[PDB]
């Protein structure tokens, strides 16, 4: 859950 | 963990498949295993007879017996039996992989695919992003329940499910952390049906919406159950007396793994 | 998948620990993540305040924020907030890893260990193998349920549970295919309790019984729940107005990973 | 699993 | 680490293939990557023109550009260029994956296979253990050097190379694969040969899976990969008339390449 | 592949270490393995005698012998020998892992660390990025050659090595694809020496520069070589006749793995 | 490699 | 190098 981005 | 009442046989198949965005099949790969669980010592000197309908000399399956299983008996009579005839199966309910198989299929070949996929995308009229349609067609004889589509984006705005162009008004975003991005679940895909999921989602450019991944799994408990590729059990028998049949149960399953549109 | 009713914070710790056969601690390592899930777009412009009891400058924890989280606000005020103050958290129920930590402890140090383990083994007087006793002691303030001990052997004879030298714990062999070998499950380890599991199992030599692996997992859902290491949430607040508090829930979990006697 | 033993 | 004179382009393919013991092809899978290294800031605003012979719309390759590479330009003109035209390639000699591809083939199809294999085994009659013959046939246009065959056993007795039926083969240490490893010095372009030895094992099925390991590379501006991937030129992103100096290395490496 | 002239023994240690940015030690973990390669059948009935300096009962090393290696002889006489005394080692130059060890150290403990690290970062001026200083000190008795530092960024501008603030060993950017980002190699770190590497590099914010990884490897080929932890061979001897010594060579190595500042 | 950025 | 056997 450490690929999220924005 | 399914309950074992003595002998439990699990036939487990996993399917990989890849599609171009227009639905052209790139590849597929099916992997299977036959697992034996025994939890009654009186049943541990047993041999499994596979269903007469199976072809064990189909080389495209690369049937591979566990090192302790007798390959010649499997090939000769479709019998799962120990290579050392004085031993018995471990009988403390351990999952014993006895047989495995694998088959591949190339571009434009659907023989291994339970669920075909195609996508259509266009810029949205509301969000900063895209109106997506995923079209699917099942060739299974049973329903798929709780099928999950994952899009690899994390949008600021909520996803808007377009119920007018979806089969299951019912679709909803769900947390699914086995795949990265935003996940939408559909309640059912009926046997042999073709349907669609449609939504609007924010993304910075069209190519960011891909790969789209699909996740599904089904299983059946039934002595007479057959797997996706047709694997099944005819009987279970005493290793030293093939007329003496033993009680047993069978679970079959099919799970997606790398099942995507790119 | 736990339900999210708007904002759901998950504080997940995993513990590794290794023991010599006599119970001497070799090492331990605890890894933690704080995951934020948001499924209500009205709650996406939010900041988390951690409990005051947490020393966020403790270097032995190597606290690491996600790239998009503001490290300086974490370190100053124990606040989890976006580095870009206009942006909001993704709000389609995606599990967002926002903070991680890791801490190690060396030989003979029990500070990170929830369950201590010691074994006693002697040649059996019945089977071709060994009479094992696993002794355990919990330092947790809550119960551990469904604890699984695995021995890396697959014996021809059934394991014999010696109920006379075990805690009355509903011990039974179970199928557990996350670890290789023969698995025994105990129903409960009570808070702060010491117990024992005893059984006789076939193995060719003593050293073949090791490594013995233990598997456990507990979780608590409660706004005020504190993790094993004391991680907890003080409040959740609007990012643009810290006086405006938002509704949320918290789950804490502790799970074993490489937790063994060797 | 496939590392089982007889 | 190959030396980079400014621009260095690496075209790397990895081949998986599986055979039955009698040589029937079960499957194969080829995976490829085009890597760009740039170590001169003056060459960082560059675009790569792929060879005209490449069908970039062949869906059976699933050509995939890196997120920062412009897909449309790749499709349209066989050009590798940045999606954001105001940026440049990193130019501190980092390996940048810019394009990937992947193709599969099914039972009995040899189109992706550089080296076909058949095996024959029987109890030895002149010493302890099994007499193995591994037959191979190359379809490559260049020689394969130092090809390694691995048998997943650890015999008490030394392997005996049956110099009569293979001459040069020798046991080697190769710890990328488990068991006993035998190396053959060369397989000539388009040649067929055999490796023959006697090895101890507890039963015939213990001799399988037999694994082969091989790797070949070439450095040449005009080098083409096994599947035909190649570079036509390198050009300034702002002026496609202005060509830039560069070199190309191609490679092919086995990965899960076995008989079972 | 090193050449084996009959017996070749490899003592391989791998070191993991983590530092805070200011150089405070968070953790370390050393793993080791003793590999045996034999390519001469006349030497296959052999036993290895470990150096008398090794305490084989030190539980903090968790010495583990291979299943085929006699644990009781290792523990009694520091001998590596087969558990079945009628068998011999494979002698077709296979790498045989016969013994493993692992040791861990906690925060602020340097006992396992060959090379200490500290970093200092500030916004640069006279280019667009951060001025970094990596300070290092070796406690090794031999030189480290070709030590690579990797920063996880891919800047649009070339790295500027600040030759005057860094050491007078020399630094240059190199291609190193085992770690992601931009890599700078230093030619040498002399035995017991302290130095610094200084450069300017573009990054979007300070925290993007971390984790900085260091990569190094040294080996020595010498019958009397001792590993970083003191593992060493005293002799190699006929398994029947411990007075009959056999020819052999020894390589020791120490390699970084997860060796970073974070 | 495939995780590089601009 | 741990799955050898003799």
């Amino acid at each position: 859950d450490w690929n999220w981005e924005v | 963990v399914p309950e074992n009442n003595g002998i439990l046989i699990s036939i487990k198949e996993v399917i990989n498949a890849e599609f171009s965005r227009d639905g052209t099949i790139h590849s597929s790969e099916l992997k299977g295993v036959l697992e034996l669980r025994i939890n009654d010592h009186d049943l541990s000197h047993s041999n499994l007879k596979l269903a007469d309908s199976i072809d064990v000399r189909d080389k495209s399956f690369q049937f591979k017996t566990h090192p302790n299983i007798d390959k010649q008996s499997f090939l000769s009579t479709k019998l799962i039996s120990l290579r050392d005839k004085s031993k018995a199966f471990p009988a403390n309910d351990q999952s014993l992989g006895v047989l495995r198989w694998r088959k591949v299929a190339p571009a434009e070949d659907d023989s291994l695919i339970p669920l075909t996929l195609t996508t259509a995308v266009s810029p949205s009229e509301s969000q900063q992003g895209f109106d997506v349609i995923i079209e699917y067609e099942s060739v299974l004889e049973t329903e798929l329940a709780d099928v999950i589509f994952t899009i690899p984006v994390f949008p600021q705005e909520p996803v808007d499910i377009n119920t007018e162009s979806s089969t299951c008004s019912d679709a909803e975003v769900v947390n699914m952390d086995q795949e990265m991005g935003t996940s939408i679940k559909i309640s059912k895909i009926a046997a042999n049906d073709a349907g669609a999921l449609a939504f609007t989602i924010e993304a910075p450019y069209e190519d960011a919406l891909y790969p789209m991944t699909v996740s599904f799994q089904e299983s059946t408990r039934d002595k007479l159950a057959k797997s996706f590729t047709g694997m099944a059990i005819q009987s279970v028998v005493m290793a030293n007396d093939h007329d003496q049949e033993l009680p047993y149960d069978v679970i079959t399953s099919l799970k997606s793994d790398e099942y995507l549109v790119q």
